[PDB]
RNA sequence: UACCUGGUUGAUCCUGCCAGUAGCAUAUGCUUGUCUCAAAGAUUAAGCCAUGCAUGUCUAAGUACGCACGGCCGGUACAGUGAAACUGCGAAUGGCUCAUUAAAUCAGUUAUGGUUCCUUUGGUCGCUCGCCACUUGGAUAACUGUGGUAAUUCUAGA
RNA sequence: GGUGACCACGGGUGACGGGGAAUCAGGGUUCGAUUCCGGAGAGGGAGCCUGAGAAACGGCUACCACAUCCAAGGAAGGCAGCA
RNA sequence: AAUGAGUCCACUUUAAAUCCUUUAACGAGGAUCCAUUGGAGGGCAAGUCUGGUGCCAGCAGCCGCGGUAAUUCCAGCUCCAA
RNA sequence: CGUCGCUACUACCGAUUGGAUGGUUUAGUGAGGCCCUCGGAUCGGCCCCGCCGGGGUGCCCUGGCGGAGCGCUG
RNA sequence: GUCUCCGUAGUGUAGCGGUUAUCACGUUCGCCUAACACGCGAAAGGUCCUCGGUUCGAAACCGGGCGGAAACACCA
């Protein structure tokens, strides 16, 4: 044997992530029916009782209290095709942050997408995050999504036919803007707390035919949500460059000590094998390597692994580092990077010094212009005009830049999914850039 | 949780159960160990229930009294083996010993008799 | 949803109940009782599943001196459960709670009655037995 | 290697301490090419522990009708190799730590004519007058079958 | 009655005892958790079966403190052994 | 001219390896294949050198040095001890 | 040389029938094991003996159903 | 992670949606003295932690993010 990918789910507030991720899960042999009734009879004890598919995520005392989703959490479930784990994104302006490092580590994205009256149109607004969601998983760098249309029943009237083809409509509008096509993009009405066109054809909704895709690689065309996850093409696994493993979280279990858990992004991590992490510069030395409580001799990309790093606690290394090889050539620090951002949508004027927070894979450190090299087109690496004053909304621009708190940051040329990054100021998107060149110390 | 003889009650109580009593066989030599067992009264709280015919009925169950399975190896003992054949005293003993015929495909046929003891 | 109907108070303003959560508080001083309207001369009185407002008499000094939020979870006064059952408890106990129901301790001694067990959730949890 | 030196005063003899000086024993800093030995979670927490292992055992010489193999030499209780299990023995040694403990432990000395002792070794085992002995009775393992519990090195009935 | 200024009794110990170690004119002063011998303990106490030998804890029973699984009816714990 | 420290075949070692000792073949002229740690007023071996600082920064176990010509600080050079 | 005034630091006294954490214990309650005195859920032997039976010759050598002697027993 | 509060000259830190100011110093600083010291004179000194929104314009009205300062949770 099996592959492995990794899926995020993205949409707006309210839209039904965790509880479509969770009734999908239990529909693909997730959980027994036993460990959910008592998930469903705590639900009943508050009060949130439609938020019962939500908890097999939502694990945490404050998401369960709140019916918010704060955190990204992994579960896998066991497809037709191929194994999946899928990252449950926050969906709030709130936890930006949150699932930029979730959309990070996956390869595909779910773009779940209301479909009741009133919420579809708060969704896709200057306050919504349906825009956000897929221009930054465009940003990080994934390819191919499928968009998937919620909440069928709530809709007056229930099931319609023209609700449907309107959001297919808007969704494809907007996604071409964006980058994605959605002639590849599938589009799947579903609906996860009532569990319909999921595992098996809808009787509810006969008007859908079936969606299509049309890709270089091969053509399907699928009923119902699982069959569009075994469609999703593999993604080329970068085996023979240096490892490089982009931190998720860092975990004190009883017993087995620290264990950094990350995605594989490059190379293959075995135990006995020294590790060093570039922002803290600690060596230390890997002793097993597991996954969703399976263990492993060999950590392939693209996966989700935890392995057992030696004699390094809990505070020394922390969300946001870089784990790398020892022997082969290590991450170091970026003192400065020549990065190329594309200003989105900037309504003051850029000058070289304004500090946004720049995210380079998982984490999140703010940023310092220190001057701008060269004006550059839309595309091409054109060049326009030399040291421009002052940067506006709608051009890219190739400039240099000093991290205020300390990162570590790698070429696009190098490892691709390293090179990818997104800018965030005055709560919005502010430019979309890539690393083409990086001085190291 | 199996029900235990003398207990005189309904319902599941705790007892030290040491060598040789019931539901319970020790580990080591000495060893007694505190267990939960179900009282000698039988009434609705129970999965299964143990039940022995003493005497025949007019008719015969189905899949119960018919194809009378035999016991699988005789008697080992020559003694036991004399009550049995009412044997007086020495009297063909070797071969009055019950042989087990074993067939196997690959095998090629074979009696099988025990080294009779005493 | 179902609401909790009328018991027997037996517990008014003064009234000194043991402390059973884990909390490192002996006993609480009922001061007052919420949702009380009142009535001349009528001392607020509390039953079980009631939040009051307590002090602690005798515990860990950073907890005394202040005012908590509590709720009854035993009363020694009998009351009837709307089947016929007259139930009462061998002690009077309350656990230490915030405005939102959640306690501050982690784990409760002793049973704690059904009213309060189904009114409270996050005390339910904690409960070792419901009675 | 039985050793001193600087500092109270304008200067001098003292008292006297401070400081210097050398070793070892813990930690730490910097540095480190070879080779032989070699300590190593004692000091604080005898604080808390995931996981895995650390105590099992058969000779000709107690009990084999498991086919689980197999010589049969073919009219025979048991050839033999042997799983499992019963029985016997071991598991009270070793290993770890130093919390408790101030005539207590412990060291040397002496006694048990005031005691027990698996095993080994050596004695003793016709010393007793008193309708199976050419060998007595019953049960239970393993084994077959029917199960119960969410679960255990849990077990029941036949 | 018995014991005490020949220091009882009580308290402290950052006390396991000893063989020993450091220092080294002689005399001494400190250190001995630590591989050999003896003792004690197995999270804290307590009580027992078996056995020649245990108040055993890689045996059991109960309480206390922690703490594992659970379908919440129960069940299972003891690294001051090697890692 | 002579050698190792290293690369490295084989033997040997060993339960099996490793290491040591043997032994092929490469392996040194800034032999750049680079010795460090603390000091240079006294105690206490070693500079009344030069450039900065100016009772500041700092040094200094103790006496003490530093308030614009510092044998004592920060450095270069040169010396001292192991 | 001392008071006084300012600034630090260190201890002391001090209402608060202060507070916290250990240790040893009185008293009350008291799990569990062990011992004794009972107890008797069950499991076996003898008396079996309603009988067919019976051989040294109704007088049984007993090869079994069966009641149960409704006692004596372990 | 989740909440609660604090975060303005170098400190002391008032504040007002039309103004971050002053104060005590600390320093600088003419000012003496060989040097002190003693006085004498003046000054500087603020992104209101920080970035935003609101707003005719806000440190402060609102929100974030960052630190601290408290809890509360957090078991492949
Ligand atoms: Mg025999
Ligand atoms: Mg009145
Ligand atoms: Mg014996
Ligand atoms: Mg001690
Ligand atoms: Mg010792
Ligand atoms: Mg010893
Ligand atoms: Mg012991
Ligand atoms: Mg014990
Ligand atoms: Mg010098």
């Amino acid at each position: 044997e099996k592959t492995h990918i990794n899926i995020v789910v993205i949409g707006h507030v309210d839209s039904g992530k965790s509880t479509t991720t969770g009734h999908l899960i239990y529909k693909c042999g997730g959980i027994d029916k036993r460990t959910i009734e008592k998930f469903e009879k705590e639900a009943a004890e508050m009060g949130k009782g439609s938020f019962k598919y939500a908890w097999v995520l939502d694990k945490l005392k404050a998401e369960r209290e709140r019916g918010i989703t704060i955190d990204i959490s992994l579960w896998k479930f066991e497809t037709s095709k191929y194994y999946v784990t899928i990252i449950d994104a926050p969906g709030h302006r709130d936890f930006i942050k949150n699932m930029i490092t979730g959309t990070s580590q996956a390869d595909c994205a779910v773009l779940i997408v209301a479909a009741g009256v009133g919420e579809f149109e708060a969704g896709i607004s200057k306050n919504g995050q349906t825009r956000e969601h897929a221009l930054l998983a465009y940003t990080l760098g994934v390819k191919q999504l499928i968009v998937g249309v919620n909440k069928m029943d709530s809709t007056e009237p229930p099931y319609s036919q023209k609700r449907y083809e309107e959001i297919v409509k808007e969704v494809s509008t907007y996604i071409k803007k964006i980058g994605y096509n959605p002639d590849t993009v599938a589009f799947v009405p579903i609906s996860g707390w009532n569990g319909d066109n999921m595992l098996e054809p809808s009787a509810n909704m006969p008007w859908f035919k079936g969606w299509k895709v049309t890709r270089k690689d091969g053509n399907a065309s699928g009923t119902t949500l699982l069959e569009a996850l075994d469609c999703i093409l593999p993604p080329t696994r970068p085996t023979d460059k240096p490892l490089r493993l982009p931190l998720q979280d860092v975990y004190k279990i009883g017993g087995i000590g620290t264990v950094p858990v990350g995605r594989v992004e490059t190379g293959v991590l075995k135990p006995g094998m020294v590790v060093t992490f570039a922002p803290v510069n600690v060596t230390t030395e890997v002793k097993s390597v597991e996954m969703h409580h399976e263990a492993l001799s060999e950590a392939l990309p693209g996966d989700n692994v935890g392995f057992n790093v030696k004699n390094v606690s809990v505070k020394d290394v922390r969300r946001g580092n870089v784990a790398g090889d020892s022997k082969n050539d290590p991450p170091m620090e970026a003192a400065g990077f020549t990065a190329q951002v594309i200003i989105l949508n900037h309504p003051g004027q850029i000058s070289a010094g304004y500090a946004p927070v720049l995210d380079c894979h998982t984490a999140h450190i703010a940023c310092k212009f220190a001057e701008l090299k060269e004006k550059i087109d839309r595309r091409s690496g054109k060049k326009l005009e030399d040291g421009p004053k002052f940067l506006k909304s709608g051009d890219a621009a190739i400039v240099d830049m000093v991290p205020g708190k300390p990162m570590c940051v790698e070429s696009f040329s190098d490892y691709p999914p390293l090179g990818r990054f997104a800018v965030r100021d005055m709560r919005q998107t502010v430019a979309v850039g890539v690393i083409k060149a990086v001085d190291k110390k | 949780f199996p029900m235990k003889q003398g207990v005189l009650t309904h319902g599941r109580v705790r007892l030290l159960l040491s060598k040789g009593h019931s539901c319970y066989r020790p580990r080591r030599t000495g060893e007694r160990k505190r267990k939960s067992v179900r009282g000698c009264i039988v009434d609705a709280n129970l999965s299964v229930l143990n039940l022995v015919i003493v005497k025949k009925g007019e008719k015969d169950i189905p899949g119960l009294t018919d194809t009378t399975v035999p016991r699988r190896l005789g008697p080992k003992r020559a003694s036991r083996i004399r009550k049995l054949f009412n044997l007086s005293k020495e009297d063909d003993v070797r071969q009055y010993v019950v042989r087990k015929p074993l067939n196997k495909e690959g095998k090629k046929p074979r009696t099988k008799a025990p080294k009779i003891q005493r | 949803s179902g609401a909790k109907f009328r018991i027997s108070l037996g517990l008014p303003v003064g009234a000194v109940i043991n402390c059973a959560d884990n909390t490192g508080a002996k006993n609480l001083y009922i001061i007052s009782v919420k949702g009380i309207k009142g009535r001349l001369n009528r001392l607020p009185a509390a039953g079980v599943g009631d939040m009051v407002m307590a002090t602690v008499k005798k515990g860990k000094p950073e907890l005394r001196k202040k005012v908590h939020p509590a709720v009854v979870i035993r009363q020694r006064k009998s009351y009837r459960r709307k089947d016929g059952v007259f139930l009462y408890f061998e002690d009077n106990a309350g656990v230490i709670v915030n405005n939102k129901g959640e306690m501050k301790g982690s784990a409760i001694t002793g049973p704690v009655a059904k009213e309060c067990a189904d009114l409270w959730p996050r005390i339910a949890s904690n409960a070792g037995s419901i009675a």
